[PDB]
């Protein structure tokens, strides 16, 4: 099914970059799209480019509706969970000051984003491969990053479709966020396939790890969309994974 | 071809076009301005 492969890919969201009230200074603000599977570390530099001519130190974060966006959730999620209920564009806030404590450090560097993309790729290889990561080379590697940072999407998937293939997964990565839970996200092991080898279901991974789905009627979001629970859990994992094979799954409330 | 697998490719294709498709346009006209501008 490459064409889910492909509509996944090159998925945006409209962004809306406005100055925080305090910052010193006219500025208008910065009107930018961004690729739902990249990270906000990618197109922070273009954000550095237009308020850069305004200002002070580049030592920036954002925030929406003020609480601060995390550099290591794809922009995709961050959306979804936050933003998605709200009109669009998206609007966020930046600041160059007054920098947090409780967040991330300064934006990382590029290899540290690199590192940590390639650190979720490891783990989740491990869980559902034996392995193939360890197989292929370092000069591979540097093609799953070029293809995510530069969005060319036959440069990354050429070397991805092996890390989605299984002989005829063992588990299936997966990082459930919930708005109003005091952990961060739940991950746990789930296998695709059941005792009697039948195909697992969406409604099945939330039953057994994430049940609390099921008044505050709540909303299961992947990519920007509510998949009716029937959808075969692997299948999932083949196309609706995120670049870093993960599938970040968002319950959000409804109107 | 599956009714939940069209479900989605529906959902993704009706997604970008109130999201991507929507903004595509008039964010690089204003971005062109801005610079035009300055």
């Amino acid at each position: 099914d490459k064409d889910v492969l492909r509509d996944v890919w090159f998925g945006r969201i409209p962004t809306c970059f406005t100055l925080y009230q305090d910052e010193i200074t006219e500025a208008e603000p910065y009107y930018l799209l961004l690729p739902r599977v990249s990270y906000l570390t990618l197109v922070t530099d273009k954000v550095k480019k237009h308020f850069q001519k305004v200002m002070d130190i580049s030592e920036i974060w954002f925030e929406y509706e003020g609480t601060p966006l995390k550099w290591h959730y794809p922009i995709g999620l961050l959306f979804d969970l936050l933003a998605s209920s709200s009109a669009l564009p998206w609007n966020i806030t930046v600041h160059f000051k007054s920098f947090p404590e409780k967040d991330l450090l300064h934006c990382p560097s590029k290899d540290a984003i690199e590192a940590h993309f390639m650190s979720c790729m490891k783990e989740a290889d491990a869980l559902k491969h034996s392995q193939v990561i360890n197989e292929m080379q370092k000069k591979d590697h540097k093609q799953l990053w070029m293809g995510l940072q530069n969005d060319r999407f036959d440069q990354f998937w050429a070397i991805n479709r092996k890390l989605m293939e299984y002989p005829a997964f063992r588990y299936i990565p997966f990082r459930i966020y919930q708005t109003t839970t005091e952990r961060p996200f739940i991950q746990k092991l789930f296998r695709p396939v059941a005792a009697d080898g039948q195909l697992h279901t969406l409604g099945d991974l939330l039953k057994e790890v994430c049940p609390s789905a099921i008044e505050k009627k709540n909303q299961v979001m992947i990519h920007g969309i509510e998949p009716m629970l029937e959808t075969p859990l692997q299948w999932l994992s083949e196309h609706l994974s995120y670049p870093d094979n993960f599938l970040h799954i968002s319950i959000i409330p409804q109107p | 071809r599956p009714r939940w697998k069209r479900h989605i490719s529906e959902q993704l294709r009706r997604r970008d076009r109130l999201q991507r498709q929507a903004f595509e346009e008039i964010i690089l006209q204003y971005n062109k301005l801005l610079e035009k501008s300055d």
